[PDB]
């Protein structure tokens, strides 16, 4: 349901709150959440 | 004599390196 | 009578027993280490 | 980090002259002569290009975090 | 090697047998830093 | 024992992305 | 895999297409099955396969299974920068162990291997 990204090989996957926190392909122990989908706006000042 | 005494104190290495392949506490447990 | 593990000693960074001593400039970048970092400290927790 | 778009003091556009400045320095011109060639007369504008450090080249050497 | 010899003696009489128990400390071995995970695997840190 | 229809086979479609 | 009319064939995974099976394709498959004299999969078996796929897709992997998959892909791994740096560091540690043990034969092989792996750009 929620996207992640591996800290080593930059691979994208998903977790279901029951898998171990690991990369699928290279088995890194460090993963990062993906950027949101909400609209992002700045005032250019 | 100067060469021998200068190079005698240059060699100093007591600790020997090793490779750990498992968790050290395995023997204890 | 063989090798008995007597404890773990913290390693000073960029010393002879650190992993970053050998790494060249490119692998230092791949390891996310700054080449301007000089070492001389320890990482506890 | 990267060349500022405008001069801080007066607001002249200096962000389009970095590559030309590097080219002129490559050809062997002195820094003052290169700044003269780029028509930067006021020393406020000359300071912007003369003292800039390009840090983005160091930041780009780290592998991208998303692919 | 400052105090390389621990010594325990026991003049057992229970035929007098004087028993000395002693342990010697030898070489020190060091390794590169390693990380041990909860699942039991190890890898270079 | 009934024959499988098209929708039944479509329920078990396993794509190349799913295979990977 | 195997076509009904044709013979058995070993194919890689990428040959299959994500697009759904069309009506003439399934009709031709049924005609090939009738020509060979075979039947279609039962609805109970279809439901069993569907439950198997849903269970496998919704399964949660264990630590040992994840490590086995990682080791399998590492065996499949031709090259990866992080893994090359880790292997070079491990080789350097093995080299210092061999040097400290006064093993003049192993250290030459490790140096040759490092020279082959190295020379980056
Ligand atoms: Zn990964
Ligand atoms: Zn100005």
């Amino acid at each position: 349901g929620v996207k992640y990204t591996c800290g080593a090989c930059a691979h994208n996957f998903s977790l279901n709150k029951s898998d171990p926190v690991r990369c699928k392909e290279c088995g890194h122990r460090v993963i990062y959440k993906a950027r949101t989908k909400r609209m992002i706006q700045f005032d250019a000042r | 004599l100067a060469k021998a005494l200068s190079a005698k104190q240059k060699k100093e290495s007591y600790a020997r390196s090793v490779v750990t392949k498992e968790d050290p506490e395995e023997r204890q447990r | 009578g063989n090798k008995v593990h007597i404890g773990k000693v913290p390693i000073m960074l960029r010393s002879k027993f650190c992993s970053l001593r050998t790494l060249d400039e490119v692998d230092l970048y791949k390891m996310k280490e700054c080449p301007y970092d000089m070492g001389g400290y320890f990482v506890i927790n | 980090m990267i060349i500022p778009v405008r001069c801080f003091s007066c607001g002249k556009v200096v962000g389009d002259k970095w590559d030309a400045y590097l080219r002129l320095l490559e050809e062997g011109k002195q820094e003052g002569d290169a700044l003269d060639e780029l028509k930067l007369k006021r020393y406020c504008c000359r300071r912007m290009v003369l003292t800039h450090v390009d840090l983005i080249e160091k930041f780009l050497r780290y592998n991208p975090l998303e692919k | 090697w400052e105090e390389p010899r621990l010594i325990l003696d026991q003049p057992a009489q229970h035929d007098n047998i004087n028993k000395r128990y002693e342990i010697r400390f030898g070489k020190i071995y060091l390794s590169r830093p390693t990380m041990t995970e909860a699942d039991g695997t190890t890898h270079a840190m | 024992s009934k024959p499988a229809t098209l929708s039944d086979i479509n329920k078990i479609i396993f794509g190349r992305t799913a295979m990977s | 895999v195997a076509f009904p009319n044709q013979k058995e064939m070993v194919r890689p995974l990428f040959v299959f297409s994500d697009s759904s099976i069309t009506h003439p394709e399934f009709d031709l498959f049924l005609r090939e099955l009738d020509a060979e004299g075979l039947s279609v999969m039962d609805l109970r078996d279809v439901d069993y396969k569907y439950h198997q796929l849903k269970e496998m897709s919704s399964r949660s992997l264990s630590n040992d299974e994840v490590n086995s998959i990682v080791k399998m892909k590492q065996s499949l791994s031709s090259n990866t920068g992080f893994n090359t740096v880790l292997k070079k560091a491990q080789l350097q540690e093995e080299l210092e162990e061999a040097r400290d043990a006064h093993d003049h034969e192993r250290v030459a092989r490790i140096e040759a291997e490092l020279k082959s792996i190295g020379a980056e750009s």
